[PDB]
RNA sequence: GGCAGGGUGAAGUCCCUCAACAGAGGGAUGGAGGCCCGCUAGGGGUGCUGACGCGCAAUUCGCUCCCGUGACCCCGGGCUAG
RNA sequence: GGGAGUAGCAGCAUAGCCGGGUGAGAAUCCCGGCCGCCGUAGGGGCCAGGGUUCCACGGCAAUGUUCGUCAGCCGUGGGUUAGUCGGUCCUAACCCGACCCGUAACUCGGCGUCGGGGAAAGGGAAACGGGUUUAUAUUCCCGUACCGCGGUGGUAGGUGCGGCAACGCAAGCCCGAGGGGUGACGCCUCGGGGUAGGCGGACCGGUCCACAAGGCCGGCUAAGCGUAUAAGCCCGGGGAGUGCCGUAAUGGCGAGAACCGGGUGAAAGCGCGAAUGGCCUCCCGUAAGGGGGGUUCCGCCGAUCCCUGGGGCCCGUGAAAAGCCCCUCGGGAACGAUCCACCGCGACCGUACCGAGAACCGACACUGGUGCCCCUGGGUGAGAAGCCUAAGGCGUGUCGGGGGAAACCCAGCCGAGGGAACUCGGCAAAUUGGCCCCGUAACUUCGGGAGAAGGGGUGCCUGCGGGUGUGUAACCCGCAGGUCGCAGUGACUAGGGGGGCCCGACUGUUUAGUAAAAACACAGGUCCCAGCUAGCCCGAAAGGGUUUGUACUGGGGCCGACGCCUGCCCAGUG
RNA sequence: CCUUGUCGGUUAAAUGCCGACCUGCAUGAAUGGCGUAACGAGGUCCCCACUGUCCCCGGCUGGGGCCCGGCGAAACCUCUGC
């Protein structure tokens, strides 16, 4: 069924790699863009004001 | 050949009915005989692909019908651009 | 609600797009700009299955070199000289301006404006008829019966489309329209909307059955042209 | 063979190099309070991030 | 076998070994002959290879030495003959 | 642990390494061997061997073989398979035809036919009428052809 | 990238004998099909309402049953996002 | 804490015994022998994924469903060598940037063009065999080769020839521009020639047997270089029909057949490479090592491996570009190679191991899934079936011991006389079964139904005959006689059949995990919109899908193969 | 709906099946009507054969259950328990 034995189907292609500006593993490459801080489509970074992963990066009140 | 009813239609079988069948057998039958070229005389043509017809001796490769090398039309045209 | 397949068409995804880097390229005649009143020559040199098209295509060189595609006249032989201009002789496989073209003459591959490059009767076993020449306006017969002006300057070519007869004979199987559809990327297998839950279709409901009538206003909205799109008529006869 | 690329490899020997015991001087230097560190990793438990 | 090998364009051979191993060799398919540009009938005196065999061979041996060695005969009589009743007047 | 010599003695003798015999009064020589070299010069004086294949004899179904050319074994109880299976369809036809046309050539070398007869005659084998030699010849008898 | 082995015998192409106003009868060739049998490999999941049901398993096992040159099965690269 | 020293450590592959050893300690670790399991996979090779799990030495607190002296566990040290293997080049579907347009704006939406990317199984220069290590090897060593670039020195040629011809030749150099070819292609089916592998006989050298014969083992040869026929295509001569030539089959001929001669042209084979190299074996004190021998002939089957030619189907037509060979032009110099011999140079990354009933994913040393992705000896036999068996692997689908083994359960075998009386229901089980001969109903869309149904036969030994074939080579097809048994497809393999009714035309699909169906789809029928800056559609706009398209087309509904048919009503809603 | 309608056939015995009749509670012509060869792990009635389905239960084979040595949990639990 949709449990136990679909969970084999997982050594194709990985979906994220390491990625190079920021050392996470979020870099989509197919796509070719981070989900994390967006290299290789934005200049700038990826920084949203409901997420919490930056601000406990740099110990910050939320 | 050894068949009273049907022809290239054997193939199918019981299946798909009569008028279907028979349909495909006349239109098949007709197109399988071998056709008199415009260019040699000699009845050696055949079908290459959907609308294109060659002639086995001479060599010779014309635009024509689906099923067969002629329309009505085609010869309607024909006939009137030869008066004018 | 949900969408339709009319409305997930328009925008322009995999399931709905044609396949058309398979095909031949397009086919148009030669612009005016370099055909001005010069009369060209070409030879054929081919004649060629186009899977987009419906119509043999044939391979025309010319003097200088340039090699083209046309739509293929039933008869045009291998080895054969065609002329494009307004010198050219009534012939079946050349092309002029329908002011040259005499009335009663079986035509096709008519330009819209003068230079388009070819827009009308173009599919396998069409063909049009020259009805009126005047010196404004040509009149001609298309296909579906109706009758249209042309400017007289518009290009046609003279004959008939190859490929005629294509219907006479059964597609019989499921298998063999699964190929035709997919040879162009159609909609294949199609659905019921009477079969469709009420979330996906206006027609639909576990009683299969349209409750209301079938006819539809030109004005309705999208999402909700479905049946007999505002029809003069219904029925037999 | 196997094909790697190179910066994939060094991150690789990079982690095998972490992965051992506490030395034995650096206890007795501490006087038994440093004896085991957050990053013993073996190969059948826990994964890396490639 | 390597996935490159289960191809089919390797056309893959058995041998047997001066140290009795019996192994498989890979090699590439040869390119088909040469065709006529008029009639696309085949074309002699031109040989068969891959780049690397076609260039350990002299010029000469690679096609005749008659006048358009790319055309078949038959079809080189007619260009010849046409040049030759073109250049009358 | 005796892996380690097993292991190199089967990639020296070429073999398997349950086919690798070791002496067992000599065990403690052989375990003081860690080299190529030591493992050679065991197998040199005999303390490693390598046994022999047994083999599988062919003997039974050579006298099988014997009698079912001389007659047995072929019986309606022994067979398993239609007979097109067994025989053919198309191979059958073809021996018959290519035996018939190599024949009619080699009597019109010899000079024994003319042309028109042998033409006559390769369109009635063509169209099946013979079906082997003996009845070409049956049927050149019965009429003038001999 | 792939699908053991076997069967049936469509069109097309003919041969022979007796006759020819018409015809009658006997022999072959050839290898089509969303054809057939088939636990080849593979794919699927009808029944026992079988075993198990803090399981080997958060959907498995066994016997039995279905498809198996096709609208077939699988792989690498891509596309469609609430 | 109680539950409890209890359940579980069975079921789909039931495997150990004897002797010797190690060690404090041995059902569970090592050696030998016997007995067993897998054997078109539990064997061999190798992707992705994993990442040191690889090797040697030393250990046993924990891990291992028991033990453990063992280990994918713990500790200490080691291990991945390339001009020729793969990546670095080319384009595919597709993606991105700039310019440009839109948006209040953007890290948002588009966009023709310009440029740039995009395949570790598509295209694409060049290396094979043997040895060596604890662990790497087409990468190190030995032997023998090839490619590209760059030089040196000679020559062919520039300024040369043989053939009626097809064609045969070393048949000039530099820079640029065109042209042709190759690259470069689908599904189905058939013939011809070869190879790997297998089989039979003779000879040599060995081995297993009270003997006995007989059985079993070994009996080898790479890349590269040189060397030519087959089909097919072609060139000359020749001159045909109340026809002649040919094929497995289709076929061919005054638009030039037969017949004579010839040219070009594959996979292969042969020679060199090459030998105390590899294998087998025979003597000596056995450390270095020592020593001498053999390495031969016929014949059969042969592919799912390689080459080459034919035929058939499409309302369906089955990639592209780089690169490489040839020809002709234009411009330059007087020299100078696509031939021979020699010399030098050839950067970067990967390369260990598993590749799954314990190295991957599933929380696990999980009967699932990923990968059966590529490959596999002998016998019976149609067979890659099932059964037995060689090679290779395993005795770890990791708890064992007792038992004439209590009831009861799971998985199996038999059952007198009756023969569905059981039950909602013949559920389940049984019956039939392979091949050859005979014979075969209704009904039918004349194709089928049909293996309808139903009946006979089948082993061993002894002899006769047939087909192809040169063959007491090999394969296939019949007859007669004798004889044994309850039984001869003797195990394995291997349909139970027939007659009425309802639905759906058929092959096909469906609720992953309580529904496989009468539900969906289908060919086909019929209705509607639309002449293109259309009709229908996405979107805030810009722009866009159908569209590389044009009424034999594109879009929208209902019925649903085929046959006989499809009546009346426009007051109401539209 | 009254309903196991009535008549006939099938059985020793028929709230079933098949064929006919027609007061069609509430059939009917592309929300198609009536038929239909071939096809179906579809639903349904009957006949031949076969059988431990049953009369009526019996004996065997392997694996568990039971005793012995070792590893060693959980669901559940107000206190208790004629
Ligand atoms: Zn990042
Ligand atoms: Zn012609
Ligand atoms: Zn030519």
């Amino acid at each position: 069924g949709a449990g136990t034995a679909p969970k084999g189907k997982r050594n194709r292609t990985p979906t994220h790699i390491r990625c190079r500006r920021c050392g996470r593993r979020a870099f989509n490459v197919k796509k070719g863009y981070c989900a994390a801080c967006g290299f290789g489509r934005s200049r700038r970074m990826r920084k949203y004001s409901w997420s919490h992963k930056w601000r406990k990066k740099r110990n910050l009140s939320y | 050949g050894r068949t009273t009813k049907v022809g290239s239609a054997g193939r199918f079988g019981p299946r798909y009915g009569l008028k279907i069948r028979r349909r495909v057998a006349a239109v098949e039958a007709r197109m399988k005989q071998k056709h008199v070229c415009p260019v040699c005389g000699r009845k050696a043509v055949r079908r290459i692909s959907t609308g294109i017809w060659q002639c086995q001796k001479c060599g010779a490769t014309f635009a024509g019908g689906a099923y067969l090398p002629t329309t009505p039309a085609g010869k309607v045209a024909k006939r009137v651009t030869a008066s004018k | 609600g949900k969408s339709l397949i009319q409305q997930r068409r328009g925008k322009g995804t995999t399931t709905f797009r044609a396949p058309s880097h398979r095909y031949r390229g397009a086919v148009r005649y030669v612009p005016l700009n370099l055909v001005q009143e010069r009369t060209l020559r070409g030879v054929v040199e081919e004649i060629l299955h186009d899977p987009g098209r419906t119509a043999p295509v044939a391979r025309v060189k010319f003097e200088d070199g340039t090699k083209k595609l046309i739509i293929a006249p039933e008869g045009v032989l291998v080895g054969q000289e065609i002329y494009i201009g307004p010198e050219a002789p009534i012939a079946i496989g050349n092309t002029l301006p329908l002011a040259k073209i005499p009335e009663g003459t079986y035509v096709y591959d008519i330009e819209g404006v003068p230079g388009d490059g070819g827009k009308y009767v173009r599919a396998g076993g069409t063909y049009a008829l020259v009805v009126s020449r005047e010196k404004d306006k040509v009149i001609v017969q298309l296909p579906s019966g109706e009758l249209k002006a042309f400017n007289p300057m518009c290009r046609a070519t003279i004959g008939v489309v190859a490929g005629g007869g294509r219907l006479e004979k059964p597609i019989v199987k499921a298998g063999k329209a699964y190929y035709i559809a997919k040879a162009r990327n159609r909609f294949w297998p199609k659905p019921r909307g009477v079969k469709m839950n009420a979330v996906n279709h206006p027609h639909g409901g576990k009683e299969h059955h349209i409750g209301r009538p079938s006819t539809v206003s030109r004005r309705a909205p999208p999402g909700r042209k479905v049946g007999h799109i505002a029809a003069r008529r219904t029925g037999r006869r | 063979a196997r094909n790697k690329p190179f910066a994939k490899k060094l991150r690789l020997a990079k982690a095998a190099k972490q992965n051992r015991r506490v030395p034995v001087w650096v206890i007795v230097k501490t006087n038994r309070k440093v004896i085991t560190h957050p990053k013993r990793r073996h190969w059948r438990r826990t994964k890396l991030k490639e | 076998m390597k996935p490159m090998y289960r191809s089919r364009s390797w056309r893959r051979k058995y041998v047997r070994t001066p140290g009795g191993r019996t192994v498989i060799h890979f090699e590439r398919r040869k390119p088909k002959v040469a065709h006529c540009a008029m009639c696309g009938r085949p074309l002699n005196g031109v040989p068969r290879g891959r780049p690397s065999e076609l260039r350990k061979l002299p010029k000469t041996k690679k096609r005749p030495e008659r006048p358009y060695p790319n055309l078949c005969p038959s079809c080189m009589r007619k260009v010849m003959k046409a040049q030759v009743r073109a250049s009358i007047t | 642990m005796l892996k380690t010599q097993r292991r190199i003695a089967a990639e020296l003798l070429k073999c398997g390494e349950n086919r690798i015999w070791i002496d067992p009064e000599r065990i403690e020589d052989v375990a003081a061997a860690i080299t190529r070299e030591d493992i050679k010069r065991l197998i040199h004086d005999g303390v490693i061997k390598k046994k022999p294949i047994k083999g599988q004899s062919r003997a039974r179904a050579r006298a099988f073989q014997e009698a079912r050319k001389k007659g047995r074994h072929r019986g309606p109880g022994s067979k398993k398979g239609k007979k097109t299976a067994r025989m053919g369809k198309k191979e059958v036809w073809m021996m018959t035809i290519r035996a018939l046309r190599k024949e009619l050539r080699k009597l019109k070398a010899e000079g024994k036919l003319d042309a028109h007869t042998y033409r006559r005659l390769y369109i009635r084998a063509k169209g099946g009428q013979f079906k082997n030699k003996r009845q070409l010849y049956m049927f050149m008898q019965e009429h003038g052809i001999l």
